[PDB]
C-alpha cells in the first residue's frame, strides 16, 4: 500500500533528469554505497531505458539491494522511475514510482511519487490465522452438533 | 568524489562511462541529435568489469529476474 | 482489535421441547471428553416469562508445545453460557464465551434455537466470533512511522 | 457416569436439582403449567453448595462481572 506525495522543481527537464542520473552520490544519502547501470538503451521509440543497481546501508546481515528503472522521453518532457528492494521482500517489498513531467506553462518539473509497501509473510500469517479459526471452528461446531444428536437420540430410548 | 561501483575495481571504468553520457544525454539526446551509442567503448570496458563482479554475486539470479519484468507493464 | 465471524446452520428432525432440553443436558456425550464440569450458576422466569439461565462450564485442552511455552502452565479454561427460552414462540438464545484467558483471545458463540412450526423441526442458527487479547495498537503506530519516515525520506531525498 | 459440578461436593445435590427441574421444564414450563418452582429444596441444597465452593474460586470476579453485560443487547 500507499504515500502520495508532490513536489515541483523550478527547473527545466534537462536539468532534473541529468540531475537523476548524476544524484549520487550527495549529502542526503550517506547510506548510498554504490550505483551501477546494468543496462541502457533507446528503444524503438526514441525513449532512454536504463535499469540500474544501487547497495544501501542501514539498521551479520545489514544492507539490500535496490533496483532503478527508468524511462526518458525526449519528445514530451516526461521521466518514469521505479524502485523496489531486490532482497528481504519475504519481509517487505518497497515499491516507488516517481515520475517528472515538465510543464510549459509555469517552466517547472513535476514529480509525481507513489510508494507502495507490500509484505508477503506478513499476510501469509494473516491467511493462517484466518485458516485456523475456521478449522477450529468447522470441526467444533460439527462435534457440538454431533453431541447434541446423540443426547438427542438415546434421550428418545 | 563520484559514486563507487559495488565492484571497487570499475569506479574508474563507470566514472568515464558517466561522464560520457552525461555529455551524450544533454548535448545529444535531449535535442534530438543522436539516438546511438556514442559512448560505446567507456560503456562496453565498463560493463565488462560489472557483469564480471556479478558473476560471484549472491544477489545475481534476483536481479537476471527482476530485468525480465516490466513494472510499467 | 482482530475478528474474524463464522456462521453455520443445523436444522434438528425435532421439535423445540426435544431439542432444547438436550441443550441442557448436553453433558456428558461421546464428544465432550473436554468438558470437565458445569454448573447452573442462576436460572429463573423474567417478568417476560422465559427461562432466564447462567452456567458455568469448564472445559479442558492440550496447548500445542510449538507455540506454548510463552504461555504460562495452563490447561484449561472457565466459560459462561448465559440462555434465554421463550416457551410461547418456541425460541431459544444462546451466548457462550470464554471468561478467563480474554487476554489472549476471547471466543463468542451466539447460537439461537427456533422451531419450524410447520417441518416440525427446531432450527439452530450458530455464529461464532474470535477476537483478541492484543492488537489494537502497534501496527496504527507504527504505520504512522513508516508513513512519517517515508514523509521524510521522500522529501528528505527531494532536496539533495 | 453423570456431568460433574466444579466442586467434587455438589455433583450429588447438582444431579437431583437437574433432575427435578427436568421434570418441571418438559411437564410443566413448557407446557403453560408452571407453577410455585416445584424444587426450592433441591435447587438451594446444590445452589449454596456451589456458592460456597466459588467464593475461594479466583474466576468468581471475572464470573460475576460477566453476569452484567447483556450479550444479547
Ligand atoms: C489462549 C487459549 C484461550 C482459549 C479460550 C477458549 C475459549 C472458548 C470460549 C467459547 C467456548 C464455547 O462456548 O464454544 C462452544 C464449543 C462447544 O463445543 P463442545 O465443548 O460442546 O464440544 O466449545 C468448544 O468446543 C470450544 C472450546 C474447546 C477447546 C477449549 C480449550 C480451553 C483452553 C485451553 C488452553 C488454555
Amino acid at each position: 500500500l500507499l504515500h502520495k506525495s508532490t513536489h515541483i522543481f523550478p527547473t527545466d527537464f534537462a536539468s532534473v533528469s541529468r540531475a537523476f542520473f548524476n544524484r549520487y552520490p550527495n549529502p542526503y544519502s550517506p547510506h548510498v554505497l554504490s550505483i551501477d547501470t546494468i543496462s541502457r538503451n533507446v528503444d524503438q521509440e526514441g525513449n532512454l531505458r536504463t535499469t540500474r543497481l544501487l547497495k544501501k546501508s542501514g539498521k551479520g546481515i545489514t544492507e539490500t539491494w535496490i533496483i532503478e528503472v527508468s524511462v526518458v522521453n525526449p519528445a514530451n518532457s516526461t521521466m518514469k522511475t521505479y524502485t523496489r528492494n531486490l532482497d528481504h521482500t519475504g519481509i517487505m517489498k518497497v515499491e516507488e514510482y516517481t515520475t517528472y513531467q515538465f510543464d510549459s506553462a509555469t517552466s517547472s518539473t513535476i514529480a509525481d511519487s507513489r510508494v507502495k509497501f507490500s509484505s508477503g509473510f506478513n499476510m501469509g500469517i494473516k491467511s493462517k490465522v484466518e485458516d485456523w479459526s475456521r478449522t477450529k471452528f468447522d470441526e467444533n461446531v460439527k462435534k457440538s452438533r454431533m453431541g447434541m444428536a446423540f443426547v438427542i437420540q438415546k434421550l428418545e430410548e | 568524489i563520484m559514486s563507487a561501483s559495488f565492484a571497487p575495481e570499475c569506479t574508474d571504468l563507470k566514472t568515464k562511462y558517466d561522464s560520457c553520457f552525461n555529455e551524450w544525454y544533454s548535448e545529444k539526446f535531449l535535442k534530438g541529435k543522436s539516438v546511438e551509442n556514442e559512448c560505446s567503448k567507456q560503456w562496453y570496458a565498463y560493463t565488462t568489469c560489472v557483469n564480471a563482479a556479478l558473476v560471484k554475486q549472491g544477489i545475481k539470479p534476483a536481479l537476471d529476474e527482476a530485468r525480465e519484468e516490466a513494472p510499467f507493464e
